[PDB]
RNA sequence: ACGAGACUCUGGCAUGCUAACUAGUUACGCGACCCCGGUCGGCGUAACUUCUUAGAGGGACAAGUGGCGUUCAGCCACCCGAGAUUGAGCAAUAACAGGUCUGUGAUGCCCUUAGAUGUCCGGGGCUGCACGCGCGCUACACUGACUGGCUCAGCGUGUGCCUACCCUACGCCGGCAGGCGCGGGUAACCCGUUGAACCCCAUUCGUGAUGGGGAUCGGGGAUUGCAAUUAUUC
């Protein structure tokens, strides 16, 4: 038996991005076309599917540490902002993507309002993480 | 105190009674 | 049986590793994820000089959990990498002889000092008159 | 009964002596206590301009003001403690006494 | 740089015969030979490499490096 | 054990010109796995002599501002090299940046003693020269240009490995001397 | 820079001249004379005269020194 | 002014020991010495006797200013030992400044 | 089919601009005044395009489904923060207006401007920076 | 009425509401830890609050 | 004798000392997930002080060895070692027509003192722009840009006397700046294990003033404030 953490999570989010996917009962919201992700990004995602796969990494950021709401999450995908002709500065993601992300990743029942605020994963999404880790783990022979 | 007054606050303010 | 355990750190810059020894299996893991995937890649064999300069024999009867705390992400490495080496090094002292502990401390010393020695520098105070330590700010003449 | 004393300096030598007065107390009467627990130095910084005006080389005074702070708890009657307090303090140190 | 976006019938015959003939196969290489955007240098020696002419060495972010077989 | 990247060796390749033997350091003690250790190698004044020179290449590579403290970016410049030298040349390509380092330092250097007398370089000097010259060969070559560094560095480590005169390394090593043979 | 000052080696001559009998060869025995002897307020000034007072001895133990 | 409970602050007025080590009590005696009419040098001169017969290992007293005519002259008195760098000054040297008014200036008193 | 297909238009004219046909389509299009790198790329969302292809390859009622889209973006569901004339004075109305048209209403915003004596269009007709700069070292011709 | 004009102009914020507590000066304003005084005041009143130069 | 040095603070070391529910670790147990172990910053308590904090000590002196110098002061190299010169603070005699009266209820003299040069209230201006200088920031790219993914800090500050204005987790709404309900923290207790950037890895671009560069300029949208236009800022 093997755990996420015993797998490279490059190609961990690519895998948990295709199970989301396939599954079928994720909710992305309408605006997931026209949106871009901060006002530290310039351009919209280039990959089109992208709520999938940040779902995946919000998902795999929720395991390594639990109780991470929205404001975290934001902060986990803040980046640099080039403030043009100024000095660039640490920008946070957007809020909107986050909160929606933690209420499809709540609605496809994988994570749970922990105690003291925030979000952590059930029991059902840890196995779903372990079993695709299994699947990856398996892949890499 | 009944507002409650910062240990940093309160050796600082502490130092200018003194003074 | 009994309770064979070491817990001995490594340093760099402002970064420390702490290796936990123990008895049983050959596993080296650093916060729990085993070290052939710790990021960055780039420094992949710089934490396999301890594994591959002693081979796993050495790590056979030891398995040992690190946790890195500070620093950056190289100086992260320089700690784990020092942390484990020391860690070995204090194991091979207290629960086996002088004489298998001072063949590896020789192994990892005449290879490279850094990994049993914690290399003291540290990031210099910025002193006014100046963006920085020593360099100062443009001298303006008419 | 674990009854909590906060000790509170801007000067070591003068806490560091008192701190051990108040835990020679708790052993003279022979009451169980947890050490002078070190909380962390508290370094507050005032970097000013030396110059009144500004009309010299950029110098800068780097004013500290080291606040050193230590805890001692205690199993102890309330009284013994309210005993013990009083005796012996100087005006370097700044003691707080909670009782829950 | 007047380079190609796209493949032509000539150009496309030259790579198929010349580019499994280097040792060293780099966009960058295959670009600069051929006369070709380095984009579709990039999208030719995956092509190359799904058709099993060119072997890949190290993939990476910035240096793709492909060979020849024999 | 077997040694740099995993997969090139070290006890293939030979020191020829004897003058640069010792201040050459690429040999038995001196085989490290990466290209990166802390070194502490410039506290004291020839210890920068006992670095591995694929570390001096990695180190003098990382230049013009931007890259300065981007280490990681060259020790993969120098791996994506080594691997072009490989597969364009057949050969540990230590030995070719060894013949590099041998070829494309000067020997004799102009300097201000009238008009600027000649003098000769210590070996150091030229080994500090000779990874200077091939490195700006390798920055100068990629700047502004389709090709990337890793073929450029190549590029320049092959041309002076051979002493081709299309390396730019060669061509002003060759141009100091032949200033140097000027005030003689 | 590591010459040593009128303040350590005065006083490394006046501990030998009066202390020649307690003292030997051996850096961190005359380190700890030099506590017991004389009142030195800091330790780098009492490891700077131990110092100083150790090389004088080397000096002594070969023929006769000046001051 | 500082709003403690009424009755519960109490000022006493104790006495300095030996008083010619103290710095502010020698600016302060002098500032009055020279606020009296006395000539500068005579009043420098019995502050500096004062504190070196009171049992000071030094003495440094200096009356910058307006002097006999408009030009700002300072007149420096020294005698025993005075130590001026590092640490040991912040607890040996005591020192004071104080200012006094003249009817045609601003003289200033440094007791160290 | 990496080659060039036929028809492959090296010069498209799309609203009355000379297009490149070299360029990928996201960012071929921006040549037209009025459309950038953010505002086309939504546009190639809306109309269900591969933005993979380059800028000859797509097909002419393909390409004319690119022009109306752009002209009606907020008819093809592009909403109202999204463009660049927001709430107009003239009709109350939210509009992407491109290139000629672009340039005929920047024209009329300045003339609006000289034409009431507004500071703004004052500082216009004079050619001078008007948004809170200082002139005294700066804008130097 | 000039009761309702003289102070009317509001002192909630900005360098012209606070001031030095010794200087009386709206400028130089140390105002780190409540202090609330001039960079020249607090220089001269340094040593006697616990304000040592060290490093 | 002062200045230098000493000195004070600081940087680096001690499985040696004193210690700890506002700091943890290792055990043990309960529990979640994987096929006996593995992961856990999931929960709880027994030992302990390695990491953690801060106190007392110790530690390094050219002390050891080898080389040129009465073999003086010392210098250079090496062994052992956490270091074989960490950084600052302090800082002499005597000066300067250095600067400060716009830091001061520090102040001499002169001016003004009610149609004020006091003071307050409203409104500009301090930013006005052919041009010349000075410190800067961002750049010119492919050691790059763009989009995702991955993953590590240390100084710190934080609810105010008057003083009005604090740091913020958490849950909804919004594309976003932001708005809304709703708690913690006067602090090793909460923000916070401060998930910072550069870096790392994976797509797209391809020598084109190009996806480099982001100035000017149009329209719209939010916040602080009594008020933003000569665009506060976003």
């Amino acid at each position: 038996g093997v755990t996420v953490k015993d797998v490279n999570q490059q190609e961990f989010v690519r895998a948990l991005a295709a199970f989301l996917k396939k599954s079928g009962k994720l909710k992305v919201p309408e605006w997931v076309d026209t949106v871009k992700l901060a006002k530290h990004k310039e351009l919209a995602p280039y990959d089109e599917n992208w709520f999938y796969t940040r779902a995946a990494s919000t998902a795999r950021h929720l395991y390594l540490r639990g109780g991470a709401g929205v404001g975290s999450m934001t902060k986990i995908y803040g980046g640099r902002q080039r403030n043009g002709v100024m000095p660039s500065h640490f920008s946070r993601g957007s809020k909107s993507v986050a909160r929606r992300v933690l209420q499809a990743l709540e609605g496809l029942k994988m994570v749970e309002k922990d105690q003291d605020w925030g979000r952590k994963l059930t029991p059902q999404g840890q196995r779903d993480l372990d079993r695709i880790a299994g699947q990856v783990a398996a892949a890499k022979k | 105190m009944a507002v409650q007054i910062s240990k940093k606050r309160k050796f600082v303010a502490d130092g200018i009674f003194k003074a | 049986g009994p309770l064979q355990s070491v817990q001995v750190f490594g340093r760099k810059k402002t970064a420390t590793a702490v290796a936990h020894c123990k008895r049983g299996n050959g596993l080296i893991k650093v916060n729990g994820r085993p070290l052939e995937m710790i990021e960055p890649r780039t420094l992949q064999y710089k934490l396999l000089e301890p594994v591959l300069l002693l081979g796993k024999e050495r790590f056979a009867g030891v398995d040992i959990r690190v946790r890195v705390k500070g620093g950056g992400h190289v100086a992260q490495i320089y700690a784990i990498r020092q942390s484990i080496s020391k860690a070995l090094v204090a194991y091979y002292q207290k629960y086996v002889d002088e004489a298998s502990k001072k063949e590896i401390k020789d192994i990892l010393i005449q290879y490279d000092r850094t990994l049993l020695v914690a290399d003291p520098r540290r990031c210099e105070s910025k002193k006014f008159g100046g963006p920085g330590a020593r360099a100062r700010y443009q001298k303006s003449y008419r | 009964h674990r009854i909590r004393i906060t000790l509170t300096s801007r000067n070591v030598k003068s806490l560091e002596k008192v701190c051990a007065d108040l835990i020679r107390g708790a052993k003279e009467k022979n009451l169980k206590v947890k050490g002078p627990v070190r909380m962390p130095t508290k370094t507050l910084r005032i970097t000013t301009r030396k110059t009144p005006c500004g009309e010299g080389s950029k110098t800068w005074d780097r004013f500290q003001m080291r606040i050193h702070k230590r805890l001692i708890d205690l199993h102890s009657p309330s009284e013994i403690v309210k005993q013990i307090t009083s005796i012996s303090i100087e005006p370097g140190v700044e003691v707080e006494v909670t009782i829950a | 740089l007047n380079n190609l976006v796209l493949f032509d019938k000539a150009t496309y015959d030259k790579l198929c015969k010349e580019v499994p003939n280097y040792k060293l196969i780099t966009p960058a290489v295959v670009s600069e030979r051929l006369k070709i955007r380095g984009s579709l240098a990039r999208a030719a020696l995956q092509e190359l490499l799904s058709k099993g002419l060119i072997k890949l060495v190290s993939k990476h972010r910035a240096q793709v490096i492909y060979t020849r077989n024999t | 054990d077997i040694k740099l990247f995993g997969k090139w060796s070290t006890d293939d390749v030979q020191i020829n010109d004897i003058s640069l033997q010792d201040y050459i350091a690429v040999k038995e003690k001196y085989a490290k796995y990466l290209p990166h250790s802390a070194g502490r190698y410039a506290a004291k004044r020839f210890r920068k002599a006992q670095c591995p020179i694929v570390e001096r290449l990695t180190n003098s590579m990382m230049m013009h501002g931007r890259n300065n403290g981007k280490k990681l970016m060259t020790v993969r410049i120098v791996k994506h090299a080594f691997e072009i030298i490989h597969l364009l040349t057949g050969e540990n390509p230590l030995q070719v940046l060894v013949n590099a380092i041998i070829n494309s330092g000067p020997r004799e250097d102009s300097t201000r003693i009238v008009r600027r007398q000649a003098v000769d370089v210590s070996p150091l000097r030229r080994v500090n020269q000779a990874i200077w010259l091939l490195c700006t060969g390798a920055r100068e070559a990629a700047f502004r240009n389709i090709k990337t560094i890793a073929e450029c560095l190549a590029d320049e480590l092959i041309n002076a490995a051979k002493g081709s005169s299309n390396s730019y390394a060669i061509k002003k090593k060759d141009e100091l001397e032949r200033v140097a043979k000027s005030n003689r | 820079g590591r010459v040593r000052t009128k303040t350590v080696k005065k006083a490394a001559r006046v501990i030998i001249e009066k202390y020649y009998t307690r003292l030997g060869n051996d850096f961190h025995t005359n380190k700890r004379v030099c506590e017991e002897i004389a009142i030195i307020p800091s330790k780098k000034l009492r490891n700077k005269i131990a110092g100083y007072v150790t090389h004088l001895m080397k000096r002594i133990q070969r023929g006769p020194v000046r001051g | 002014r500082f709003g403690f409970p009424e009755g519960s602050v109490e000022l006493y007025a104790e006495k300095v020991a030996t008083r010619g080590l103290c710095a502010i009590a020698q600016a302060e005696s002098l500032r009055y010495k020279l606020l009296g009419g006395l000539a500068v040098r005579r009043a420098c001169y019995g502050v500096l006797r004062f504190i070196m017969e009171s049992g000071a290992k030094g003495c440094e007293v200096v009356v910058s200013g307006k002097l006999r005519g408009q030009r700002a002259k300072s007149m420096k008195f020294v005698d025993g030992l005075m130590i001026h760098s590092g640490d040991p000054v912040n607890y040996y040297v005591d020192t004071a400044v104080r200012h006094v008014l003249l009817r045609q200036g601003v003289l200033g008193i440094k007791v160290k | 089919s990496l080659v060039i297909p036929e028809k492959f238009q090296h010069i498209l004219r799309v609203l009355n601009t000379n297009i490149d046909g070299r360029r990928k389509i996201a960012f071929a299009i921006t040549a037209i005044k009025g459309v950038g790198r953010r505002y086309a790329h939504v546009v190639l969302r809306k109309a269900d395009i591969d933005l993979t292809k380059r800028a000859g390859e797509l097909t002419e009622d393909e390409v004319e489904r690119v022009i109306t889209i752009m002209q009606n973006p907020r008819q093809y569901k592009i909403p109202d923060w999204f463009l660049n004339r927001q709430k107009d004075v003239k009709d109350g109305k939210y509009s992407q207006v491109l290139a000629n048209g672009l340039d005929n209403k920047l024209r009329e915003d300045l003339e609006r401007l000289k034409k009431i004596r507004a500071h703004r269009g004052l500082r216009h007709f004079w050619g001078l920076r008007v948004r809170g700069q200082h002139t005294k070292t700066t804008g130097r011709r | 009425g000039h009761q309702q004009l003289y102070w009317s102009h509001p002192r909630k914020f900005g360098q012209g509401s606070r001031s030095c507590r010794v200087c009386s000066n709206r400028h130089g304003l140390i105002r780190k830890y409540g202090l609330n005084m001039c960079r020249q005041c607090f220089r001269q009143y340094a040593k006697d609050i616990g304000f040592i130069k060290l490093d």
